[PDB]
C-alpha cells in the first residue's frame, strides 16, 4: 500500500510490476481502462458536462481511476503498486525510468515506434487495439513536441496556489486545480502529456504505462498542496450545474464522491510526502 | 460564433472544416475536435496541447498522423 518513486524501484519490483501490467493486457482487462478513459476525455467540455478532465473533480476523480488499475494489477500480483514519476527531477531521456527494464525508451524517427522496453510492439506483448488512427504500435517522442519537462521551481510556484478551483470551474479557471492540470499558468500536468508524446499526448493517453506513473505524481502533487494547505478544501460544495460537488457522486462509478476521495492514506501512502 | 469553413491539402492531405458546434476531416474521416473557453481548440491525436484555430488543429493532425488514417 505505499507508492515509491519510480527511480527507486528494485530489479524485482520493476519485474513484478511490468509482469501484472502485461498480465492485465492479455487478458483484455487493460483495454477497458484505455477506453474509459478515452470517453470522459472526448465528452468533457468546458461549456458542458465535466467530471474526468477541465473541472475540480479531474483530480479525485484521476485518483479513484488509478486506484481501480492499481486494485486490478494487485489481483495479478498482490505486491505491486503504483510508482510515481517525479518530471520535475527524472526529466531526461536517460532517466531509468526509460530503460529496457522498465518502460522502454523514446520512438525512432520514422514513425516514433518504442523499439525496446517491455511495450515494444516488437514483442507481440503490447498491441495497440484502442486507437483513434490505424497505427497498432506504442509511439514515443520523449522532448519532442515540447522543450521541457516541469522544473522543480514551477511546481513549487504551483503549490503555492491557497485556492483548489475557482468559478467557472474549467480550463479557465485560476486555482490550484487549473495550474496543476495545466490549461492555465507555467503548464505541469498538461506539459508532460505533451512531452513524452505518442499516444501519451492522445485522449488515448493509457495506452502508454507511463500514463499511470505521471498521474500517480500529480496524485501526490494534490497530497502535497494538502499539506501546505490545511485550510484549503475541494470547491465547489453545492449546487454546481454541470460540476462535481465535493459531496455528489462522480460517474462512471456513480458510488464515490470527491469527499471519499480527500484522504489518500485511506488506500496508500508514499514512500515520503 | 463559430469559426469559418476551410478546405485545402496539408503535406499531401486534404483537411477541412466546417461549422456544424464544428467538425474537421482529414481526407473524409471525421476528426474529434473540442474548442476550450480561451478559444482554442484540441483534438484527439494532441488532447492536452491548445492551438488556436480548427485548421490549426487539422494541420497538427496530419503532423501527428505521419501519414497514417484517422480511424
Ligand atoms: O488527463 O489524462
Ligand atoms: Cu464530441
Ligand atoms: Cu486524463
Ligand atoms: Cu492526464
Ligand atoms: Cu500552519
Amino acid at each position: 500500500t505505499v507508492r515509491k518513486n519510480q527511480a527507486t524501484l528494485t530489479a524485482d519490483e520493476k519485474r513484478r510490476f511490468v509482469a501484472a501490467v502485461l498480465e492485465l493486457k492479455r487478458s483484455g482487462r487493460y483495454d477497458e481502462f484505455v477506453r474509459t478513459h478515452n470517453e470522459f476525455i472526448m465528452s468533457d467540455t468546458d461549456s458542458g458536462e465535466r467530471t474526468g478532465h477541465r473541472s475540480p473533480s479531474f483530480l479525485p476523480w484521476h485518483r479513484r481511476f488509478l486506484l481501480d488499475f492499481e486494485q486490478a494489477l494487485q489481483s495479478v500480483d498482490s505486491s505491486v503498486t503504483l510508482p510515481y514519476w517525479d518530471w520535475s527531477a527524472d526529466r531526461t531521456v536517460r532517466a531509468s525510468l526509460w530503460a529496457p527494464d522498465f518502460l522502454g525508451g523514446t520512438g525512432r524517427s520514422t514513425d516514433g515506434r518504442v523499439m525496446d522496453g517491455p511495450f515494444a510492439a516488437s514483442t507481440g506483448n503490447w498491441p495497440i487495439n484502442v486507437r483513434v488512427d490505424s497505427r497498432t504500435y506504442l509511439r514515443r517522442s520523449l522532448g519532442g513536441s515540447v522543450a521541457e519537462l516541469p522544473t522543480r521551481a514551477e511546481v513549487e510556484s504551483v503549490l503555492a496556489i491557497s485556492a483548489y478551483d475557482l468559478p467557472p470551474y474549467n480550463s479557465a479557471s485560476e486555482g490550484f486545480r487549473n495550474h496543476l492540470e495545466g490549461w492555465r499558468g507555467v503548464n505541469l500536468h498538461n506539459r508532460v502529456h505533451v512531452w513524452v508524446g505518442g499516444q501519451m499526448a492522445t485522449g488515448v493517453s493509457p495506452n502508454d504505462p507511463v500514463f499511470w506513473l505521471h498521474h500517480a505524481y500529480v496524485d501526490k502533487l494534490w497530497a502535497e498542496w494538502q499539506r501546505r494547505h490545511p485550510d484549503s478544501a475541494y470547491v465547489p460544495t453545492g449546487g454546481t450545474p454541470d460540476v462535481v460537488d465535493l459531496n455528489e457522486t462522480m460517474k462512471p462509478w456513480n458510488t464515490v464522491r470527491p469527499a471519499d476521495l480527500l484522504d489518500h492514506t485511506a488506500y496508500y501512502t508514499f514512500d515520503a510526502l | 460564433a463559430a469559426p469559418e469553413s476551410f478546405d485545402e491539402v496539408y503535406k499531401g492531405r486534404r483537411i477541412q472544416g466546417r461549422p456544424a458546434g464544428y467538425e474537421v476531416f482529414v481526407d473524409g474521416v471525421q476528426l474529434h475536435v473540442m474548442r476550450n473557453a480561451d478559444g482554442s481548440w484540441i483534438s484527439v491525436v494532441s488532447h492536452y496541447d491548445p492551438v488556436p484555430t480548427p485548421r490549426a488543429a487539422a494541420r497538427a493532425a496530419v503532423d501527428e498522423l505521419q501519414g497514417a488514417p484517422l480511424l
